[PDB]
RNA sequence: GACGGAGCCAGCGAGUCUAACCUUGGCCGAGAGGUCUUGGUAAUCUUGUGAAACUCCGUCGUGCUGGGGAUAGAGCAUUGUAAUUAUUGCUCUUCAACGAGGAAUUCCUAGUAAGCGCAAGUCAUCAGCUUGCGUUGAUUACGUCCCUGCCCUUUGUACACAC
RNA sequence: UUAAUUGCGAUAACGAACGAGACCUUAACCUACUAAAUAGUGGUGCUAGCAUUUGCUGGUUAUCCACUUCUUAGAGGGACUA
């Protein structure tokens, strides 16, 4: 039983890669709020950092927080099997990367201009604002698209 | 206490636009000489017991 | 409902005067004798005729029934 | 040489119960008048053959799927007898609508 | 009912005349009493035998031999 | 008298046998664990990333015991589940074969099961040694 | 009592039930009765039962649900969501927990409390619509006892249903709170207040 | 030799086969005792026929039960149905009907379904509606 | 309620030698799938189709939240010559509206609706469809013609293409 | 009165026919008939294991025998409102 009796060292709402993450919620699920990081990329970083799974976000110490940030930046260095990543085997430089909060939207624009620069059909659909994955546009896509 | 106890002595038959109400003849419990036709909603049998708030309003809309 | 058709009533009628003394209040024996005294294609219909003629046998036992 | 045993098995397939048990009874009574020991005629599961289709040649109207369901009935009979009389039992005891296959076995 | 299969046989033909096609639907009921297959009596039909009743005898006796 | 693993609770047996396996420390955990969601239709490896493999080992041990012999496919089908296919209705999807094969291959060396020349994996005398003993211990805990 | 020893080990908490039939081996049908006239022998409690799941046939005859034990019908009435079709055994799990709650609440058998709640939340009289024109009217007369008990159990379960929605409150304690309040009389529960309101509407639109 | 009668019980599709022989009181379901019958809220329901007439007679009779088909609660009723049937069968074959009729009276008086199978059976489903009765949603314009 | 672990019970099918069908078991593989072999022309081999709801235990704890999976991004596979105007499945990344619903309206009285899954038609691949099969399994009423239709008797009619 | 032009009964109508029904198929009953390695069960029966006062399992017609209650499916029987 993790019956905790601590002092007033709890650390509240925090910033990791300049993203607001609550300190009250458990670390594993609270860390999905950084953009480009989802449920499983947040669970595996915790277990690989060997940090405490059954603990909130205000009880984990600063050093392990920085090492978690380090692991998130470096998936190539912590036995992440390269199929667990977001940017699997990219197009330009061929390296296996993972895109983060300040860059998920950057790459979201990036693939967009490259597609609309090659004048691809998916790119022009992105440009016009329609769907891209070849769905049925006749009945749906009315209230926000 | 404005409560009266009565017992079914005869089921008469179903009335109402939806047929969901039934005419029944009922005689009190606290005395065995006051018997009145009244109406009931749900399923009914003989000798059922009825708690009447006002035991005076004779049945309306008979058939 | 289970109302009996004219066929079963007709068969029971034609059955009762033809074989009245042999018929009895007992449905089981009556259903059995329905084999020798007549031919009914289905056991169900034979049971139907037997069931009707049992009731007619009883009713004749208590008072004459016109028809 | 001394009345070699075969352990023969016969399969009888048909859809019609009356004809299937007609030929089955013919075979069984021939075995009985040969005074033979065997396993009784095993009746296979009632093989219903269920298929559902529209009734409408067009698509207009109420949707009427209705099914043509078959009843394949099979019986297999074990027998232990010489060739000389299993050839008799295969040349006879047949009729249209039933197909009989005779197979040697060690069962 | 199945008496349709038991006793009716049907046959439909298309007949090509100069103007078009005529439909011919011949439906035939054979006599159930005839033929030697299946039932000879309709499900509704009821057949009653003649009882051959006799006069009551009022002289009980024995045939001995 | 006779105390084999059918008079003891199945869930408690699996838990206790997993604890016994953890203490004994002869389970050769394959290492890549905590990356497989244990179900190809699931969305995450278990919450007990430090003992769920041992739970799987104990459960498979009981499964092979209660059956004659079981193959990897009948491990997958039983250890699968209803995948939430998203905007479509649920469908049952076969789980990951990797955990099933590795847990069986693990039990091959301890001796709980063997290759079952007739079929897949079947109980062995060595497995009968420890499983019913665990049942007896848990009965008179 | 010198319990019998069997080659199959049966716990003493099952052996002791041999003396008298005990609902869930904790709640007894002795010293329990329907205190409400007009609902006696309709809120069926006399006959014995141990669990509230029975593979019965009560939709066969007009008044064969009347003899059904009330716990079964009430538990069945917990099965009411649109997503909770089926799960009758989940319903009996919930009733088990809520009966345990009620026993601690009242220094008394919980089934007496639930019987009181049914009797007190069964609306005695209400109205039916009469008049097919624009100016329709609500004509109010008394209610048959079986209709009363069915409304009572439905309203109890509906109060639990509304309270259990979108809150941290456990359904077991919600139902227990609702039942105990309906029995004792507090008007802080949904069923008793709606019973009051329906009867009052009938009292006024006579 | 060993006096053994056989009975069975039946729900919609769960079928239970039981052997009732003169013995020590071994009650099992597919090899597990009556005290480990799943689930716990329904275990006492199969316990019912045992408690209805007291364990003294079962001290002389051991029943072996195997269940195939159906669903979990369908079994849960099927075993108890079969147990009542096997008890009355044995105590008809070997024990006086002065006790046997009291047994059958008690069982059916408690619930008629202990020794009578409820003939409530599913009926086929008709085109135009998911369930046997209900049809699809209707449209107008 | 979701998540995770564990317990873990069917039926109705179908399936290739007039050929590439159904595939067990073992191996590779996070998965998707690939692989060697086995069995089956079929109550036998898939298959006790170990299916899911359900059950137990634990996490979450009123936060549109861990519900939800919409749109979109990247990669891995199978079928097809061919997947682009994403076949489909799989991996990860995103968690949008949606706090249960206005008029209106659909279907339904017992193994019933509804929850749950499976099979099959489709088919080279595609099942949110559908036929069946089952698993769990209600409430309410045993009625009335008020609403909607249909039918009958009478009635009225200048209609009969028939209001 | 019936689900029913289903019947009772009243009758210028009588006797009829088709439809309904009757028919058949499916589902539940049958410790009764017939059986069975393509279905199962019992055998301190064969062999072996388990835990040890003996209970649970694996190869058991091909390692045997006895059977059909569960399974199957033929013939029937069963309710016809008794």
């Amino acid at each position: 039983s993790l019956v905790v009796q601590e002092q007033g060292s709890f650390q509240h709402i925090l910033r990791l890669l300049n993203t607001n993450v609550d300190g009250n919620i458990k670390i594993v699920y609270a860390l999905t709020t950084i953009k480009g990081v989802g449920r499983r990329y947040s669970n595996l970083v915790c277990k690989k950092a060997d940090v405490d799974l059954h603990k909130r976000a205000g009880e984990l110490t600063q050093e392990e927080l920085e090492r978690i940030v380090q692991i998130m930046q470096n998936p190539t260095h912590y036995k992440i099997p390269a199929w667990f990543l977001n940017r699997q085997n990219d197009i330009t430089d061929g390296k296996d990367y993972h895109t983060l909060a300040n860059n998920v939207e950057s790459k979201l624009r990036d693939d967009l201009e490259r597609l609309k620069k090659i004048r691809a059909h998916r790119g022009i659909r992105h440009f016009w604002g329609l769907r891209v994955r070849g769905q049925h546009t006749k009945t749906t896509g009315r209230r926000r698209a | 206490t404005p409560v009266t106890l009565a017992k079914v002595i005869k089921v008469l038959g179903r009335t109402g636009s939806r047929g969901g109400v039934t005419q029944v003849r009922v005689e009190f419990l606290e005395d065995t000489s006051r018997t009145i036709v009244r109406n009931v909603k749900g399923p009914v049998r003989e000798n059922d017991i009825l708690v009447l708030m006002e035991s005076e309003r004779e049945a309306r809309r008979l058939r | 409902g289970r109302v009996r058709t004219k066929t079963v009533k007709r068969a029971s009628k034609a059955l009762i005067e033809r074989y009245y003394p042999k018929l009895t209040l007992d449905f089981q024996t009556n259903k059995r004798l329905c084999d020798e005294i007549a031919t009914i294609q289905s056991k169900r219909l034979r049971n139907k005729i037997a069931g009707y003629t049992t009731h007619l046998m009883k009713r004749i036992q208590k008072g004459p029934v016109r028809g | 040489q001394q009345q070699q045993i075969i352990k023969i098995r016969i399969t009888l397939t048909s859809t019609k119960v009356k004809q299937l048990e007609n030929v089955s009874s013919n075979i069984v009574k021939n075995a009985e008048q040969h005074n033979l020991v065997k396993k009784g005629p095993v009746r296979l599961p009632t093989k219903v053959l269920k298929i559902s289709t529209r009734k409408t040649p067009n698509g207009e109207g109420s949707k009427t799927w209705e099914t043509y369901e078959m009843r394949i009935h099979k019986r297999y009979i074990d027998l232990e007898a010489p060739v000389q009389i299993v050839k008799r039992i295969t040349q006879i005891t047949i009729e249209p609508g039933v197909d009989v296959e005779v197979v040697v076995a060690s069962n | 009912g199945q008496p349709v299969n038991d006793f009716i046989d049907t046959a439909t033909r298309h007949v090509l005349m100069r103007q078009g096609v005529l439909g011919i639907k011949v439906k035939i009921m054979r006599d159930p009493a005839k033929s030697r297959t299946g039932p000879k009596a309709l499900p509704d039909a009821v057949t009653i035998i003649e009882p051959k009743e006799e006069e009551p005898i009022l002289a009980p006796s024995v045939k001995d031999y | 008298p006779g105390v084999s693993v059918r008079d003891v609770a199945a869930q408690d047996f699996i838990n206790a046998y997993a604890s016994f396996l953890q203490r004994q420390g002869k389970l050769e955990v394959p290492g890549y664990v905590d990356i497989v969601k244990t179900s190809s239709g699931n969305e995450m490896p278990p919450q007990d990333a430090e003992g769920w493999f041992y739970k799987r080992a104990a459960s498979v041990a009981r499964h092979i015991y209660m059956r004659k012999q079981v193959g990897v496919g009948k491990l997958n089908k039983l250890y699968g589940g209803a995948k939430s296919r998203g905007v479509r209705p649920y469908k049952h999807i076969d789980a990951s074969g990797s955990i099933n094969r590795k847990v069986l291959q693990a039990l091959e060396k301890i001796g709980i099961v063997e290759i079952s020349p007739k079929g897949g994996r079947r109980i062995s005398e060595n497995g009968q040694r420890d499983l019913d003993r665990i049942a007896a211990q848990t009965l008179e805990e | 009592f010198t319990p019998v020893v069997l080659a199959t080990p049966i716990p003493e908490e099952v052996q002791q039930a041999q003396t008298e039939i005990k609902l869930f081996n904790k709640w007894s049908f002795e010293e329990v009765e329907v205190k409400d006239a007009s609902l006696v022998d309709y809120v069926q409690v006399r006959q014995p039962i141990f669990v509230a799941h029975t593979a019965g046939r009560y939709a066969n005859k007009r008044f064969r649900k009347a003899q059904c034990p009330i716990i079964e019908r009430l538990t069945n009435s917990l099965m009411m969501n649109g997503r909770n079709n089926g799960k009758k055994l989940k319903a009996v799990r919930i009733i088990k927990h809520t009966l345990d709650i009620i026993n601690v609440l009242t220094d008394q058998n919980p089934i007496q409390v639930v019987v009181d709640a049914i009797t007190n939340t069964g609306p005695r009289e209400d109205t039916t619509r009469v008049g097919g024109g624009g100016a329709a009217r609500r004509q109010a007369v008394d209610v048959s006892p079986l209709r009363r008990v069915n409304q009572a159990i439905a309203l109890l379960t509906i109060g639990a249903r509304e309270a259990a929605f979108r809150n941290i409150k456990t359904i077991a304690e919600t139902l227990a709170e609702e039942l105990i309040n309906a029995a004792k009389g507090s008007s802080t529960s949904y069923a008793i207040k709606k019973k009051d309101e329906l009867e009052r509407v009938a009292k006024s639109n006579r | 030799a060993v006096p053994s009668v056989q009975t069975f019980g039946k729900k919609k599709s769960a079928t239970a086969v039981a052997h009732v022989k003169a013995g020590k009181g071994l009650i099992k379901v597919n090899g597990s005792p009556i005290t480990l019958v799943e689930p716990e809220i329904l275990r006492f329901k199969v316990y019912e026929p045992l408690l209805l007439v007291g364990l003294d007679k079962f001290s002389n009779i051991d029943i072996r039960v195997r269940v195939t088909g159906g669903g979990h609660v369908s079994q849960v009723y099927a075993i108890r149905q079969a147990i009542a049937k096997g008890l009355v069968a044995y105590h008809q074959k070997y024990v006086d009907e002065q006790s046997k009729n009291e047994l059958k009276k008690a069982f059916t008086s408690y619930d008629r379904t202990l020794l009578i199978a409820d003939s409530r059976r599913p009926e086929p489903k008709k085109f135009g509606g998911k369930g046997a009765r209900s049809r699809f949603q209707k449209s107008y314009r």
